[PDB]
């Protein structure tokens, strides 16, 4: 459905509203889109391994 | 990691100290506790947050392009259109994922030399007025106040001051 | 007394992989993977789609009479159209160089 | 490698030692031979095996794809059919073998490291008991009998107890 | 780098020296200066200039490739042609940009580690001898001549030679 929305990535299956580098939602794309893969994910660490003790 | 800190030398981490990544805990006659090394953890900061960033934007944004419409006798153009999304999908997925994983274990590696070289950092300082226990942990053979923590900390211990003391409490 | 180095722990349930091991937990991540959209078509930069409700491109440009709806439609961001139209060449024929021709019109 | 072990501290490896990568040779007065770590060989086994695995399962089957013929007034569809074939060629095999080559330096890495740091933990354990000379080898200064020598390698040597005999062995 | 030599131990690098990448400055009765470390030099320049190299080498020449005319009904296989192109260009990009970033953060550690691995030879080499000090220097404790600076930095210092002199001076 169309709706009172905007966004600058438009998928058929819905807008996408995200700064990320990669997207697995949807291979064929309208406006300034992640790049498709087909990942689960790219979780990439910041912090520490979290082993307390 | 390869440096061998992290649930090494060191037992774990502490869910104690709060204001950053690195850092000290201590005690003695004054009181104890944890705090940050506000220098070591920002640095870590800062590197980690470049390596994320250019992860992202070295990638150029993903332009329009959808697929094309082929007539029935245009199937040998309709799976070359077909081919290229393939492959290059193929490339992306297996790089992104490639990457990330290679970059995890490098941050990894990354943090356990920083509490390392934070620990060779103290050993340095203290010389032969404190002695290395496990934990990560160095105990004093002097009285270490809470001036002389911060002394510690800051890398200016100043060594030979407490070494007469040292002398006679290390039997 | 004592001085002793460590790090910092959490109850962060964050889990990433990397070469050598396969379930890493740590205190703080990034998502660099996006997996949701909002279900909806939006406007691009405020321009909204030209929607051809139940028509094909063939119908909309060539006036089918159950179109009339889509002769105002002057200006638009993107075209959206329905899986399987209904209202295309409602006399039967041959489009010539149809799918040239949607290729052209897609970025009017 | 860049942490100095292999051919660096220790001369070379062992040909006598055939149940591990890493491990430990010892003497005394009951007997000799070599003995591998199996802690430490499982943990680098698992490493490798796991970069070796990620390495090959990321990558996707090769689907049935095939050339395709052209006519004669299609010769630009073929070229360009072509150049997609080559540059996908060029793509994998650049990346194929850059990543094996940056693979293989960090595997040497990782086993230099491993055991590097297997020396530490005997080092830290012997303390002035034993001292260091070349080839990775520590010389005890105390009688070290085979209970002693599994006790060294497992972690648990028990320091103080063998001090008086070492301050007077060593003069 | 992680090794934390360079503006680490070593407050920062010697213009003076001019005939090799690592190296050494000494200073006794005899004169003072700078000389390279020539086979260390020479193994981190093999190293470098292999993986240079090998960047470049294993990238095959980019072979005639031009644009194709089309007419103005080809604008589905223009655009499909451009797509291909784009796509290429930015596979490329990506990867040469992001490869040359994480070469050279490696190429900063195998730095940074050589120099380090070249001061733990000399710390071992002097033991007892000479204490450390900032900077990345070693006081003696006996005179070491001319003779004695090149059997310390050519590994073959004789330790023992010089222990009864530097007890005495050690106080
Ligand atoms: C950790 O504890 C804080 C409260 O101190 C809570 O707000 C936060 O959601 C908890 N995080 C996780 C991952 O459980
Ligand atoms: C890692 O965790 C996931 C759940 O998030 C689980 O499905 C997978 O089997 C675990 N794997 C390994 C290989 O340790
Ligand atoms: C489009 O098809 C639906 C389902 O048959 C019908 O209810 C609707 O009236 C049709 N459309 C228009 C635009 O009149």
């Amino acid at each position: 459905p169309m709706d009172e929305c905007d966004a600058k990535c438009q998928t058929p299956q819905g807008a996408i509203n995200s700064s990320l580098p990669f997207q697995n939602v949807h291979p064929v794309t309208i406006g300034e889109c992640p790049k498709y893969v087909r990942s689960a994910k790219l979780r990439m660490v910041t912090g520490l391994r979290n082993i307390p003790s | 990691g390869l440096f061998g800190a992290i649930a090494g030398f060191i037992e774990g981490g502490w869910t104690g100290m709060v204001d950053g990544w690195y850092g000290y805990h201590h005690q003695n006659e004054q009181g104890s506790g944890y705090a940050a090394d506000q220098k070591s953890t920002q640095n870590a900061i800062n590197g980690i947050t470049n390596k994320v960033n250019s992860v992202i934007e070295k990638m150029n944004t993903q332009f329009t392009a959808v697929g094309k419409e082929f007539n029935k006798l245009e199937r040998r153009m309709e799976n070359l259109n077909k081919k290229v999304d393939d492959g290059f999908l193929d490339i992306w997925t297996y790089n992104a994922e490639l990457l990330v994983l290679l970059e995890n274990e490098r941050t990894l590696d990354f943090h356990d030399s920083n509490v390392k070289n934070l620990y060779e950092k103290v050993k340095s300082q203290l010389k032969n007025n404190a002695k290395e226990i496990g934990n990560g942990c160095f105990e004093f053979y002097h009285k270490c106040n809470n001036e002389c923590m911060e002394s510690v900390k800051n890398g200016t211990y100043d060594y030979p001051k407490y070494s007469e003391e040292s002398k006679l409490n290390r039997e | 007394d004592t001085i002793c180095i460590g790090y910092h722990a959490n109850n962060s349930t964050d889990t990433v992989d990397t070469v050598l091991e396969k379930n890493v937990t740590v205190t703080h991540s990034v998502n660099l993977l996006e997996d949701s959209h909002n279900g909806k078509l939006c406007l691009l930069k405020g321009i909204a789609p030209l929607q051809l409700g139940n028509c094909s491109v063939a119908g909309w440009i060539l006036g089918n009479p159950e179109c009339e709806l889509l002769i105002s439609k002057e200006s638009w961001s993107y075209i959206v159209e329905t899986p399987n139209p209904e209202n295309g060449t409602c006399y039967p024929g041959y489009f010539a160089d149809y799918e040239e021709l949607r290729e052209q019109l897609s970025s009017v």
